[PDB]
Parts: structure tokens; C-alpha cells; sequence
């Protein structure tokens, strides 16, 4: 997706970290809104209690898991969810699985195929998710004012969608910035009641759920950055000691 | 050992003498680490040690990852997520193996272009060059089959396209393709055999590396001047050289450490930058993504493959004179392999008597054009096939072939070289 | 005498056959296994769709396209003369092998409303992106940029052949057999 | 001349191995 | 496996082969009788036309296949069986799958654990299968007539079964040659009509299924015999020519 | 190289000039294959070549089988049936790999007991013996992990027993067992790691074999007299020796063409005889078979494991003196490994100066007792652990240790050897006059 | 006092290389420790009212079998018959009772009537399932892998196993069930 | 006396890697 909104997220940069409360807000948004259509087949429910995530108490995760029910391998029959289960598959077969969506999408491109924009801005995944959620305008582009598809909605961030031939170009390719997406506009202001009394605008919820889906895609981002710093420090010290050893040694060859 | 005058190993400890009389393992190790090395080597000689590192890393991480991965088309992707998500350190181990393949191809492209510039392929070194080409071909197959194993969209459609290349061979090609697939399409038979071969080929690479080390020990190392070490006497050899341990071991390990500082910085803070987001989508045989782009180290060859469409004049000629036995498809496959073949033949294509390129004032121009051209081929590989990229990729491919097939044979017949130093000692002293 | 090296080559001979016969099974085990050979024939029938859109169906590990074409794409003036194609064969299993790459020889129906194909690019096997993609209508292969027209005929890029039309026939006006 | 003793050796050894494996493929001992 | 009757099956020994007619009879008996309980989940239906097996014609194998109902492994819908399907799993939950039973049982032992009896007699799996099927007497052992376990039947061949306390010797040792098996006596005289008018005794049917079950456990036994002979012939020729070469060489030094 | 006077390689053709001046790989090949070898080697020297064949048979069949096998507990056994049933020649390729392991282990025991008889472990050959022991250890691990892969009943319960052995190790052992298993029980993590390690260790075996071959080129071969080849001159050396090519290559390749004729007869006509039929039953973690027997080549050590119980007096003593740290369980584990280690220590335990057992009239008795005792340990490992088999197992286990730890140290003091012949040439001319 | 700075530097760079190696090696070992299977907490209960006297029942937990048996009169009789000093292991391995009790058929039964015995079906020698059906000379269970004998209380009587079959945390809770885990 | 600098050097390098990789990354 081109021209994604560059949202500042707290996990960005080498010192960035997840806001646990933003993750819990995003979990609520997913559970109440997105989980009706989409699924997360690769996420174990128990991971909601583990460090660096929402870090919920295990009894809350157990209560949460009990809302699901699954065809258990040994019953062959519907059995209430346990923390060892994964999140269910997408209930709507049309709706993509979200377990990796924040890694499976690029928001930033080029310039001119060089990959430098991604080199400073990152891949742009949760920014793309946020841009799609925020991407439904009030009014179509008016190019197909009487002529747009019925089962689809114009979204200014989405690029893979259908286009009306009156919006399409042979000379170019496409007039409009976006395209038409099969997902209905999922968010509305105050749609989710944040028990914290936090801002429940479309903007706020879209950030919160994009941060949650980032954690869903990279639940060990925190440990990865910590290991990065540890390894960089070891190799910095060792590089300096090796440099001085090399200089002392080759000073003999002079 | 190498034909440089040197001191042989001498056992002195009681255990050393007990062992040396039974198995001269310490003598072989000593000869290996103590080899007299030209004292004037610059930083381009580090890449052999970085390559050895990359091989060791990719093996050790692969063996560990193979304890958790499942080579079956219903569990492969899920088992990679299990590695990413449940295994202790599994996220880091996988990002190490995935980025380590990029580190490995970087270090071989710099190691190759060093050898091309300083003439390290010239006589007597043609054998170490040929073993290097076998190592490189084995790396290409190893990395491709490794990239099929996650069974994402890029894994599946890459496996499709690449096995399709063998189908392009006239007559027999369909047989080779169905033998590589195990069937009419990419499926579980393909994934399972590609897993086995990806496990196997790193050990093949290792045995070739052992032969490669033995070959350059048998000649001795080249150096930036291209003038050989004086074989006359210990006294002269010691002026041209210094023992590899400690001096160059410490130099190379220093360079390795500072290089890996950046490697671990990437693996920590931006491990997905070099990859493709689309391989985080499960393989779907019914729809190819709209971003079909090889891993980056194959892009020059993919660019050469794409450059030869059916309107290209040379393709039309070949199609005519072959009476249709060659077509744009097969011509593209022949060109994409010719690009590596012609590089393997460089010891015989370069007619010049002068070894090092720094004394070859015309050669410098065409070499830097080749290095830029290899960058262009990498970049056009990522672009679409529209104008102007069709022209750019065609011109780039033509320069790649013209360098080895025309420019190198001509230059050795017409170039007016500079005079190299009398000795490595002289060069070292002149620079301090 | 020379009857020495007669024997020495005979023993060498028993060796290279016994070894040659030992090596072939290690190759032949990679040829298609009996399950994969059994999947080479399948029977199926598939139903109706609105015009201006395409379906997809799996067979033999690969997609079958079924497009019901628009008025602009059933007609296209039939404007393409047989002398301006890259591939002039119908590539059609339902007609003779001497058929030409003509609009009606490509379609399954008489009006040219129904086009059934392998969804497989004849270059190296990627799925051509449809809708009305590419610069000749029809499709565009994302892997190496081959362009197919509204009849699935190759117009530009590395591909040698028109998109092959499988053995297929209507059962009802609503449904089509593939096997 | 000399080479047909070598090559005839090679061929004789070749055909004899094949022929005997063929015979046993008739299965009648 | 208890000590078996040494049935002279035609497939035994290096030259032994499967009788195609006996295989077809055994298939008929399995179809009419055993498939009520026992699965063959490793046997693909298409193998019924395979060379060296029953070699049924392909349309007849297809007709056979359609009698099964298969939950389609991709569609979820139930459908008629196809030659590409396997035989069903065991319908009765505790009935063992018969795909490998002729290899998973030994009929011959020792003496003294030396294994030489198996060296002459083979593993004896088909003979064990035959011995179980023929092993139900008309009435129990005279001991413990008041104590037979309900739902079980005495079988002379079966050794893994329960035994009444009254039939154990004080060391916890089985007095009876057989033991009680959960399998009711499956064969009965003329139970299956062979259309050619072949013998339909229990002995005939038990032998025919034992042969069919041997083929089910090793469909390529024939090909294995032939690979055996051809390898043995190559290595015989090579051995002799190497021996003469060795003799000529070593004659030259003594 | 070996100290034996010999001709070096010289490159003849122009291509040999061109290559030899660059990479002396043809020189190394020649110098290996032309090694001067004692004239008097009998048929017990074939087994090294047969082992070098077994290693390749196992590698190439394994690599091929790994193209079709799936290392997952839901799929493994079914994938082995797919190999047996759908793959071209897959039944042969499987039986070749499975029986080829038995061929590998009978060839190593003949190679080992050859060395134990002719004193090929004695100085200067101690290094070759140690590398041989490392090879044998890697074979044992490789074959165990391979036998777990088909995931039948015997795979599962064998893996269960053998990972328990590490749980016997006091203190650390439960951690080691858990780290092996990847969990509290034998499960999919165990199968998947055992697959990766079964792939890795054959290359380790090969890399040790290269060193072992070096170990015997640096010393030269032993021979049935134990008398070394004369280094004094090329004339005397040639009187004691012939080049390995062609004479011994053709002799050993002939013997290999016979031992494979019998191997292919077994694989053709009775491939299941060495197997255990219960491994054609899928793994059932809730139901152990009526008799768990590890496959035949492990039985002598499994006999030594079962031989020691809390009823045994030396176990009671060890228990007492260790304050119960050495229970019978850990005692049996220590005994089972100690039986392999004490065979590794034989170069230092045999105090006798005479090399060939042929001239050691008392040693011959105790050697043939050891040879029979290894058979008894193999056979008794298959029997039930009841009377009298408990006694037979215990007495056999005792003799195994008594041979290496007592009899060999004592004989080198007490024995009165026969005098060997003066040189290999004399022995050869005594037989082949 | 001159080559002291050289040696100090050369050993400091060796020590930093050692630490940089130790950190590089430990993850390759630690990856083999339990990963997802750390989920050892679970719960189950079983319908004990199915079981007739003399019948043995099994259920899975923690990847392993748990036995249940409705003991026979004779199984209780021979159980009590053992004097504590005859046992190889005198300690009643039962986590439900407090640790350090004595194995006397009273600290090894799930309810005071002595009807019910519950155990891991797992031989304490090397983990094989010991075969029940009043097998073994002692009329309890027989370990097929190494010949280890248990009596009708699950107490080790002969063979290489060190201790009595362990009893998990199990209480009937209902007159027709037992709860475990 | 000997090893005054050899041992001391080794621990000085090892500890510095352990310290500066831990504390500054963690805090
Ligand atoms: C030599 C090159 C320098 C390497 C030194 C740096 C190694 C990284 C050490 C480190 O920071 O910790 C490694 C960290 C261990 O996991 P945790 O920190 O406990 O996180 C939670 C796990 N579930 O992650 C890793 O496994 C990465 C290191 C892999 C070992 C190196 C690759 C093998 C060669
Ligand atoms: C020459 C050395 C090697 C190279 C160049 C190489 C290359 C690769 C590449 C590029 C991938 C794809 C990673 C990704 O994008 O997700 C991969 C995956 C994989 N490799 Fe390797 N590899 C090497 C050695 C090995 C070895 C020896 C093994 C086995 C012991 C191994 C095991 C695996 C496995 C199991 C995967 C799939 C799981 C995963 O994605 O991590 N690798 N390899
Ligand atoms: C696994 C990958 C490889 C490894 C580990 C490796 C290792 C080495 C090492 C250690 C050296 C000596 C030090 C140096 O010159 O940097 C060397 C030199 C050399 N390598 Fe490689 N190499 C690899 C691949 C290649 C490739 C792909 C080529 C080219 C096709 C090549 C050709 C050469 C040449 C020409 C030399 C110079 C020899 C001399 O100076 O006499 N190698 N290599
Ligand atoms: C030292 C050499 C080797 C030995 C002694 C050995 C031993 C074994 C054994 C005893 C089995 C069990 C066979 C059975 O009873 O079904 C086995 C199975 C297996 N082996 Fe090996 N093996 C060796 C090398 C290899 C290699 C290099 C591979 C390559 C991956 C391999 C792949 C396999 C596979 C996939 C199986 C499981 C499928 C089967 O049962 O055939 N083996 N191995
Ligand atoms: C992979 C398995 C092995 C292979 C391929 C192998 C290979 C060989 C070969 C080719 C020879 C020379 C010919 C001969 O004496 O038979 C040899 C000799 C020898 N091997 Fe091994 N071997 C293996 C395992 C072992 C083992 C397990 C041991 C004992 C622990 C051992 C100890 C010896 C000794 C002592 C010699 C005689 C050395 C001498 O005479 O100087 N080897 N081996
Ligand atoms: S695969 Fe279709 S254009 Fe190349
Ligand atoms: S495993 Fe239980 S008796 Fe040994």
C-alpha cells in the first residue's frame, strides 16, 4: 500500500517498547469488533499472559479462553476453549488471518525501487493496518458516483481491490488513490467502551488495535531488541580489544 | 609445504612427541596456521575468513532449526511459527539463519570481485578459482532450496518458476522437471526432497572449502602487487612475508568482529528489511502474488533471464538459425546460465600476462564498469519489465557478456601496462 | 598373453553393470510415486456464473480458469488478425491440432461468452493476474511480464504459447464438465 | 588387433551379467 | 503369537508367488466379513489393480470403491469412495487395523530364544492369522466352565487374552493352550459363496484371507523376490570374475 | 608417511604435470592407494573395506529415504508405509537401510575382535584404537536414533527406556533427561530432534573414518605375526610387502562381492528376520508391548544393564558405601557404559610386550572365552530376567570386566610367549613355499 | 614490568572472546529445553462408576498413563499381609497424603475403605508401563522392559526399580468419579 | 610472581563484556 500514514508507535526505534495498556485496548478492540470476521490461527491464547505482551493474569486468560469453544481432537466435539488452544480461524472465509498481517504488509516503498524509504521508516505494517482502518472516506471518489460495485467499499489505502472502469485508465492505470475493498468500514466512534475511560474514537481504536496486531505478529520484539543490544555490546568491547591487539602486534612489523 | 622456505613443526612436549610419532595432526595444523603470508595484504583479504564464519553459522543454526521444523506442506509454515514463537531463542536463531544467507552472499560477492581485480584466478591459481566456482554453485542451490522450506507464497511460486526452468530444455526438459517435482506440480514431494538436499549440500560445500584451502596453500596467496614471494631463501622469504598466525589471524578476526557488529545490529533491530513480507503469507497454489521478486542475491541472474524477450534481435536470430529449437524461453535460460559459465572461464579468457589489475590502466575502467553493472543488474531485477527497464536490463546483460567474451581477450593483446614493484618488500616499505 | 587383459576387462565389466544397476534406483525413486500417478485422472463438474468475472478451480495441483467475458471482450471487434499473434495455434484439447488461434476456436461456446483455460502461464508456470490486466486486455503474468489478450493468447513477453484450453464441455447450460 | 581383446572382454563381462539376470527373471530355476 | 499350524501357502520360499484367484477370494471374504469391524487404513484402494496383487480391472476397482462413504479430506462433505482413497479405519474401536497384521505377528519361536525356528519357518504371520480364525473350538476348555469372562470367547491360538483365576496355575501361569479373545468366531461353514464353486469351508476361507492379508502387508513381495534374484545373479558373476582375477594376480607372487 | 620405503608419485601426462604443479591431489590419492602392505594378511583384514562400504550404503539410502520420510508423530509411520508402498523401489531402499545397519554392526564386531586378537591396539597404534572407539560410539548413537524414526511400538518404548537412563544419573540426570526429551515424556520434540541428529551423525562417522585411515597410514598396518615390516631398505621392505593396489584391493573387493551376495540374499528373501515384529504396530504411549527387546547389536550391553540389581552383593556394597547414591539403577547404567569404556582402555591394560596373540599360548584361551562371552551376552539379553538367566547374565557380565581389568594385566607378567618368526617374508614363505 | 601490558591486553582480549563465545553457545543448548510443553498444569476427572471390581482403567495425563483399579478382596488381603520391613521401598509415595508416610496399603489408597488405588502407570526404573492383570510373582504388575515386580499396592518387590509406583493428587470428589491434575 | 597479569587480564576482559553488555542494555 502506497502513501500509508506514518503513525508514531511506541515500539518503533531500537529503544521502542510496547505499551501494555495500549495492547490491552487493542485486544479489546479485536475481541469486540475484528474477531467477528477475522481469526488468528497461529497465536496461542496463553501468550496473553506472557511477558512483553498484554501480560494479563492467568485467571483472566482462562476466563477469556472460555468464551471460545473448539472441536477438540479427542472429543471430536465442541469443547470450551482452554489457554493451550490457539485463537480460532477466520469465521468469514473471505477474511484474511491476522496472526502475521503486521509483518505481511509493506507501507513504505522506494524511492525508485532503492528500498531507502523502508530503511528509515521500517516495513510499515501496523501503519498500513491503521491506514486501512482509517481509510474509508465519507464519500466515494465520484468518478463512479452511480457506477461503483455493490458488495465492496472504497478505501483510500487499499491497493489490491477492484476498480470501476470509469475510474480506471488505459492511458494510465487508475485515477483513484485507493480501490474497493470487501471489508465493510469496521469502526465507529465509541463503538468499544474502554473501561479505563480512554479515548474511544476511531483514530484511537485504530492505533490501539494496530499495536495489538503488531504484538500478535512479533510477540518477542522486546527480547529481540534486548538480545540485539547485548550482542552489539559484546562485539563492541571485543572489537576494541582486537583493534588494540592488532595495533600492538603489527607495530613490531612496523 | 607451500614451497616458501619455512621452518617445519618440531614437537617438544612429551605428549607432542608421543602424538607426532603416531599421527601428525599437530604438524598439519601448524603448517596450516604458520604459512608465510605476503606482508602487504589489504582489507580485501578478510572475506575468506568471513566466508568460513558464514558457513559455520549457517550449519550450526540449520542443525538447530532442523530439530523443530517439519518438512510437510501442512506443517512447514506452522512449524516455522512454532520456532518464532515457542522455542527458547528461536526467533533469534531463525533471524540469524535467514540473514546469515545474505551475509554469506555479500561476503562471496566481495571475495569474487577481489579475485577478479587482483587477478587471483591467473596461473598457477586456476584450480582454486574452479573450486571456488563449484563452491558458489553449491551455495546457490543450497540457498534456493532453503528458501523453499518456509512454504510461504514466495517459497511456493519461486519453487514453481525455478523448477519450470528445467522444463525449458528442449526434448528432455519435461522429464527433468517432473523428476525434480516428483509430479506434475510443486507439492509435498518437492518440499520433502528439497529439505533433504538443503540438509546435505552444506557438507558438500564444506568438503569443497577444504579442497579450496588446500589449493591456495599449494600455490601460496596472491597479493595486491601480483608479484610472487621470493622462493630463493628463508632470508628473502621473511622479508616478503610474515607468518599467518598471529599477524593475519588477528587482523582477520578483528575485521570479522567489526563486520558482525553490524550483522547482529541488523538481526536485532531490522531483521525483516532484506526479506519479503509476502512470504509471511501461506502458500496458495491458486493465486500468485503481484510482487514476484527473488531474494536479492539471485536478482542479477533473474535480470539476465528477463532481458531476453522474443523481440530481442539476437533471440530472433538464434530462433531462426536453430529452426525453432531455441526460443526466447530457452534463450533466456541459456543466457542466465551463460552468465555464470563465462565467469568460470575467466582464467583462460584473460590473455594478459600482467597479474594485478592495479598496473593495468585500461583494465581498471572495464572492471569498475563490471562492478557497477553488477549493481545495475541487481537493481533492475527488482523493477517491472516496462520501458525503460527492458533497455537497461538488456544493455547491462550485454555488458556482462562483453566483458568476459570480448574485452578481456582484447586487452591482453593491446594494453600498455605499468611496471610492478621488484618485490613485496619494496611495496611494503614504500607504503610503510 | 593378452588373455590376461581379456579377463581383467571382463571383471571390470561385471563391476560397472552391477554398479550401474545399483545407481539407477537411487535416481528412479525421485520419479512420480504411484499415488501421484493415480492423481493424473480426475472427474468433476462445475456450475454457473454472472458475466464479466472469472472463477477458479483446482485440478492436477494447478488452477483452471473459467471466465464469462464482457461485451467488450466477447467482441473486441474480433479485431486481432491471425497474422499479428505470437502463437497461431488454438492450443485447444477440444478441437483438432491444426486449429488456429482464432477467437471462436479459443472459446468453449458459439457466441464466445465462455472461455475455459489452465490458469498457468506458458512461460514458467505462474498464475496470470486477471480482471482486465495487461496491455492487451486479458491477463498479465507477474513473474516475468508476459501479456495475454482477452482470448488468452500470448501477445508480449517471454511466453511461447497461448494459454492451453483443457478438455471441457457443458453438461447443462448451467454447468461444465472437466473430466 | 589388441583393443578387441580389451573391449571384447568388457562387452563379454557386460552381456554375461545381464543375460543371467534375465534368465532368472523367467523364474523356473 | 501362539504356536501355529504350518500352512503351506503358495507365496512361501524364494520361488513362491501369490495366487491371484486366492487373493480375489480372500478379498471377497474380507469385504463380506472383516470390513464390518477391521480397517485397512494404510492400503490404497487402487492397489487392487496393481500387478502381482488381485489385479482387478480398473472399472471394477472403481465400482468397488464407490461402496464406501468417505468424508472428503478437503471438502468436508461425505461422498462415495474413489480408487485414490484408502480403505476405511476400523469401525469397531478396539478392532486392530489389518493393513500390517501379517507382519506384526510372529508364529514361530526359539528354540531357547535362538531364533532358528523363524530362520527355517519364517515369521509365520499368515499362519498365526489362520490359526486364530481356525482356533475357536465348539466348546470351552473343561476347566472353569463357571468362570468364562462375559463378552469374550476362548481361542486356542490367542496368547494375549485374559484367563480365569481358576485356569491360572499358582505361579500366575496359564494352564490353557489358548486364551479368551474379544473377537467372536467370525467364520462359519459356507458363510461366503465363491462364485466359481470353490470350497467355502472355514479352512478355505481362513486360508484365503490369510493370503489376502499377506498381500495387504506386502504388495511388492513379488518384486522383492525378483530384485533378490537379479542382485544375486550380478554379485555371483562379479564374485567369480573377481576371484579369478585375484587368483591370477596372487599367483604372480608365490 | 608410514616410514616404509616406497616410490613417490610422478606425473606422467601433460595434464598430470599441469594439475600436480597446482594441487597434489593425484599424488595424495596415489600415495594412499600404493601403500606397501604386509604380504601375509589373512581374511580378517577384509572387514575395514566392508565397513567403508556399509557407511556409504547407509548414507546414500538414508539421503534417499529422507526425501520421502516425515519426522512428525502424526505422519512418520504413515510416511514409512508410503515409502514401502508407493515409492519406486522404496521397499528395497528401506530394507537395504534397515538390514544394512545390522551389516554395519557385524562388520564392526569382527573388526574389533580382529584387533583384540592380533594386538592391533598396541603401541604405536593406540591413536587408531581411540579413533575407532569414537567411531563406534557415534555408530551406536546413530543407529539408536535411526531406530526411533519409524515410530512403531518398539521405537517409542525403546526411546522411553533409553532416555530414562539419563534420568538415572544422580542430581543432574533429571535435567539431562528433560533436555534430551524436550519435555516430561517421549514426544514429537524427541522425534524431530532425533531425526536431525540421525542426519548429522553419519557425517561425523565419515569424518572420524578419514582420521582413522590416517591413523593407520602413519603407522602402517599390523599383520598376523605382529612383526613389523623392515624399514632398513627398499629391498627388505619389498621382500616383506606388496602394494595395496592391486593385490589387496582386489582381494578385499572380492570378499566384499561375497558378503554383499549374502546381504542381498537376506534383503531379497528374508528382510524381516532381524527386525522385531512389534514395530509394525503404531506407537501406543498408553500400552507397552509384552517384551521390549532392543535390536540385536545392543543386546550385550543391555544384558550388562539388566545383570545388576539391588539383590546383587556388589550392588549392596556400592549402595552402602555411597550412602545410597549408587542405587541399583545407576549402578547398572555405570556398568553398561563401563563395559564400553574398558574396551577403549585396552592399549594400557594389556601389559604384555608380545603383539600377536598367535604366539601367546595362555592369552588364546581367555580371548576365545571373551569371544564366546560376547555371544552369550547377546543371547542372554533377549531372554526374560528370571532364573537361570539372571545368573548367566551376571556371570557373563563379570567375565567381560575380568578380561580387561584383571586377566590382561596379569598375563603380561605371568605368560611365557612363543618366539615369532624373524620377519614377514619368512612367515609368507613358510605358508606359500 | 614491560611485557606486562602486552600480556594483560592479550589475556583481556582472550577473556572478552571467551564471554562472547559463552553467550554464543548457550542458546544452542537452551533451545532443546522445553518450549510449548511447559504447559504441565491441567485438569481431568473420570467416571469411576464404570469400573467393576478386579478391573483396571487407564487415562492420559502429562503425556503418560494414570492407572485406576477397583481392587479385589484378595488384592486388599495380600496388600495388608506385607510387614513394612519386607519392602524394598518403605515410603508411601503419595502426593495427596503428606510426604514421609509409610507404605502400608493405607497411605497408598485413595479412599479409606481401601477399595481404590490410583497411580502413574509408569515403572520407576526407566518408565515402561508395568503390565497389570495380577501379573508378576507378587500378584500386582510386571515391568516388561527389565523384569521389575510390583505387588497389589503398587509397591516395588523385586528388580531394578528403586521405589513404589507414585500416586498423584487424586480425590474422588463424587461417589462415581475421581479428579486428577 | 608469574600469572600476576595473565589471570588478571583475562578476568578484566571477561567481566567488562559481562558488565557493559548487561547493565547499559538493561537500564
Ligand atoms: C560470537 C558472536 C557474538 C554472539 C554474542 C551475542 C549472543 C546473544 C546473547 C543474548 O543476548 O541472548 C541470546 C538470546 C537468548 O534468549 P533470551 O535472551 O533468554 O530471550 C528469551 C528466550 N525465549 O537469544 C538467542 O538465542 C540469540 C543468540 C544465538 C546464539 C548465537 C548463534 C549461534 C552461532
Ligand atoms: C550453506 C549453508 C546454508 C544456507 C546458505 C542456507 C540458506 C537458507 C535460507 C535462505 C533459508 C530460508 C530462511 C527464511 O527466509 O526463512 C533457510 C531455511 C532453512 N534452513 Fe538453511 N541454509 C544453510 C544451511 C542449513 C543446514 C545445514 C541446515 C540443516 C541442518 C539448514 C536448515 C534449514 C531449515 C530447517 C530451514 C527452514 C526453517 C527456517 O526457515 O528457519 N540450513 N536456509
Ligand atoms: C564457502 C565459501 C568460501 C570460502 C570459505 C573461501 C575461503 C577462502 C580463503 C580462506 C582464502 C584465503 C584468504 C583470502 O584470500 O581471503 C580464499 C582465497 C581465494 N578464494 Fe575463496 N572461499 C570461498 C569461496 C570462493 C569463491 C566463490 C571463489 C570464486 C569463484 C573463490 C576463489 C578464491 C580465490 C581465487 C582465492 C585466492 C587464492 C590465492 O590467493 O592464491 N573462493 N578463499
Ligand atoms: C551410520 C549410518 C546409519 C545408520 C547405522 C542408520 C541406522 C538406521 C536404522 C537402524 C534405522 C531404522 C530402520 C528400521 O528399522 O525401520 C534408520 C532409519 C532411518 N534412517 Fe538411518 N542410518 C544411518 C544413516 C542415515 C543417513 C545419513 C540418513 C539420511 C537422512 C538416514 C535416514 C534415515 C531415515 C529417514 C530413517 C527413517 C525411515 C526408515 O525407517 O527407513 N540414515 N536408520
Ligand atoms: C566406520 C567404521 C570403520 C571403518 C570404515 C574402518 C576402517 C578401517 C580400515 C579400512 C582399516 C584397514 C584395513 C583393516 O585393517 O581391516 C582399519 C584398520 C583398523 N581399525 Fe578401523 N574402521 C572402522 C571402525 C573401527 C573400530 C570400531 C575400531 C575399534 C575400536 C577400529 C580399529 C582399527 C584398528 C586397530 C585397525 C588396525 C590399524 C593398523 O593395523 O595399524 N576401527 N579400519
Ligand atoms: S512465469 Fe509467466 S511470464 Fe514468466
Ligand atoms: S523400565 Fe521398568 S523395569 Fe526397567
Amino acid at each position: 500500500g502506497g502513501h500509508v500514514e506514518d503513525v508514531p508507535f511506541s515500539f518503533e526505534g531500537p529503544f521502542g517498547t510496547f505499551d501494555q495498556h495500549q495492547l490491552q485496548r487493542g485486544l479489546q478492540v479485536y475481541t469486540e469488533v475484528c474477531a467477528a470476521c477475522h481469526g488468528m490461527k497461529f497465536v496461542p491464547i496463553r501468550s496473553l499472559s506472557e511477558p512483553g505482551g498484554p501480560e494479563l493474569p492467568e485467571d483472566q486468560v482462562r476466563a477469556y479462553a472460555t468464551q471460545f469453544t473448539v472441536t477438540d481432537e479427542e472429543t471430536g466435539e465442541d469443547r470450551e476453549g482452554k489457554p493451550t488452544d490457539h485463537f480460532p480461524h477466520s469465521a468469514l472465509e473471505n477474511a484474511p488471518d491476522l496472526s502475521l498481517m503486521a509483518k505481511a504488509r509493506a507501507g513504505f516503498h522506494g524511492p525508485m525501487g532503492t528500498g531507502i524509504s523502508q530503511l528509515f521508516n521500517g516495513i510499515g505494517g501496523p501503519e498500513y493496518i491503521y491506514s486501512v482502518l482509517t481509510g474509508f472516506p465519507e464519500e466515494p471518489p465520484k468518478c463512479a458516483e452511480g457506477h461503483e460495485p455493490d458488495g465492496f467499499y472504497y478505501n483510500r489505502a487499499f491497493q489490491n481491490g477492484s476498480v470501476p472502469d470509469t475510474c480506471k485508465d488505459a492511458n494510465g492505470v487508475k485515477t483513484t488513490a485507493g480501490s474497493w475493498i470487501a471489508m465493510p468500514p469496521p469502526l465507529m466512534d465509541d463503538l468499544v467502551e474502554y473501561a479505563d475511560g480512554h479515548d474511544a474514537s476511531v483514530h484511537a481504536m485504530a492505533e490501539d488495535v494496530s499495536a495489538f496486531l503488531m504484538w500478535a505478529a512479533e510477540p518477542k520484539l522486546m527480547a529481540r531488541k534486548q538480545a540485539g543490544f547485548t550482542a552489539v555490546m559484546f562485539l563492541t568491547v571485543l572489537s576494541v580489544l582486537l583493534y588494540l591487539t592488532n595495533k600492538r602486534l603489527w607495530a613490531g612489523v612496523k | 609445504m607451500s614451497g616458501i622456505p619455512h621452518d617445519h613443526y618440531e614437537p617438544r612436549t612429551g605428549i607432542e612427541k608421543w602424538l607426532h610419532s603416531r599421527l601428525p595432526i599437530v604438524a598439519l595444523a601448524y603448517d596450516t596456521i604458520m604459512i608465510p603470508t605476503p606482508r602487504n595484504l589489504n582489507w580485501m583479504w578478510i572475506w575468506g575468513v568471513v566466508l568460513a564464519f558464514c558457513l559455520v553459522l549457517q550449519i550450526v543454526t540449520g542443525i538447530v532449526l532442523a530439530m523443530h521444523y517439519t518438512p510437510h506442506v501442512d506443517l512447514a509454515f506452522a512449524s516455522v511459527e512454532h520456532i518464532m514463537r515457542n522455542v527458547n531463542g528461536g526467533f533469534m536463531l531463525r533471524y540469524l539463519h535467514a540473514n546469515g544467507a545474505s551475509l554469506f552472499f555479500i561476503a562471496v560477492y566481495l571475495h569474487i570481485f577481489r579475485g577478479l581485480y587482483y587477478g587471483s584466478y591467473k596461473a598457477p591459481r586456476e584450480v582454486t578459482w574452479i573450486v571456488g566456482m563449484l563452491i558458489y554453485l553449491a551455495m546457490m542451490a543450497t540457498a534456493f532450496m532453503g528458501y523453499v522450506l518456509p512454504w510461504g507464497q514466495m517459497s511456493f511460486w519461486g519453487a514453481t518458476v525455478i523448477t519450470g526452468l528445467f522444463g525449458a530444455i528442449p526434448g528432455i526438459g519435461h522429464s527433468i522437471q517432473t523428476w525434480l517435482l516428483g509430479g506434475p506440480a510443486v507439492d509435498n514431494a518437492t518440499l520433502n526432497r528439497f529439505f533433504s538436499l538443503h540438509y546435505l549440500l552444506p557438507f558438500v560445500i564444506a568438503a569443497l572449502v577444504a579442497i579450496h584451502i588446500w589449493a591456495f596453500h599449494s600455490t601460496g596467496n596472491n597479493n595486491p602487487t601480483g608479484v610472487e614471494v621470493r622462493r630463493t631463501s628463508k632470508a628473502e622469504a621473511q622479508k616478503d612475508t610474515v607468518p599467518f598466525w598471529p599477524y593475519f589471524i588477528i587482523k582477520d578476526v578483528f575485521a570479522l568482529a567489526v563486520v558482525l557488529l553490524v550483522f547482529f545490529a541488523i538481526v536485532g533491530f531490522m531483521p525483516n528489511y532484506l526479506g519479503h513480507p509476502d512470504n509471511y503469507i501461506e502458500a496458495n497454489p491458486l493465486s500468485t502474488p503481484a510482487h514476484i521478486v527473488p531474494e536479492w542475491y539471485f536478482l542479477p541472474f533473474y535480470a539476465i533471464l528477463r532481458a531476453f524477450t522474443a523481440d530481442v534481435w539476437v533471440v530472433q536470430i538464434a530462433n531462426f538459425i536453430s529452426f525453432g529449437i531455441i526460443d526466447a524461453k530457452f534463450f533466456g535460460v541459456l543466457a542466465m546460465f551463460g552468465a555464470i559459465l563465462v565467469m568460470a572461464l575467466v582464467p583462460w579468457l584473460d590473455t594478459s600476462p600482467v597479474r594485478s589489475g592495479r598496473y593495468r590502466p585500461m583494465f581498471k575502467i572495464y572492471f569498475w564498469l563490471l562492478a557497477a553493472d553488477f549493481v545495475i543488474l541487481t537493481w533492475v531485477g527488482a523493477q517491472q519489465t516496462t520501458f525503460p527497464y527492458d533497455w537497461i536490463s538488456l544493455i547491462a546483460s550485454a555488458y556482462w557478456f562483453a566483458y568476459f567474451l570480448v574485452i578481456l581477450p582484447i586487452l591482453g593483446a593491446i594494453e600498455k601496462p605499468v611496471a610492478p614493484p621488484a618485490t613485496i618488500e619494496e611495496d611494503f616499505n614504500a607504503h610503510y | 598373453g593378452t588373455r590376461r587383459d581379456f579377463l581383467y576387462y571382463a571383471t571390470a565389466g561385471a563391476g560397472a553393470v552391477a554398479t550401474g544397476a545399483a545407481v539407477w534406483p537411487l535416481i528412479n525413486q525421485m520419479n512420480p510415486s504411484a499415488d501421484v500417478q493415480a492423481l493424473a485422472s480426475i472427474f468433476v463438474d462445475v456450475s454457473s456464473v454472472e458475466p464479466g468475472v472469472q472463477l477458479t478451480v483446482k485440478f492436477l495441483g494447478k488452477p483452471i480458469f473459467i471466465r464469462r467475458r464482457t461485451e467488450a471482450d466477447i467482441e473486441l471487434g474480433r479485431s486481432v488478425q491471425l497474422g499479428q499473434l505470437v502463437d497461431t495455434n488454438a492450443r485447444n484439447a477440444n478441437i483438432d491440432a491444426g486449429a488456429e488461434a482464432t477467437d471462436q476456436n479459443r472459446t468453449l461456446d458459439e457466441a464466445g461468452e465462455w472461455l475455459v483455460m489452465w490458469g498457468v502461464c506458458t512461460h514458467l508456470g505462474c498464475v496470470p493476474i486477471g480482471g482486465v490486466s495487461g496491455d492487451f486486455g486479458g491477463w498479465f503474468c507477474p513473474c516475468h511480464g508476459s501479456h495475454y489478450d482477452s482470448a488468452g493468447r500470448i501477445r508480449k513477453g517471454p511466453a511461447p504459447e497461448n494459454l492451453p484450453i483443457p478438455l471441457a464441455k457443458f453438461i447443462d447450460e448451467t454447468t461444465i464438465q472437466l473430466g | 588387433w589388441k583393443y578387441r581383446y580389451r573391449l571384447g572382454g568388457f562387452a563379454s563381462g557386460a552381456l554375461l551379467a545381464l543375460a543371467l539376470a534375465g534368465i532368472f527373471s523367467t523364474g523356473n530355476f
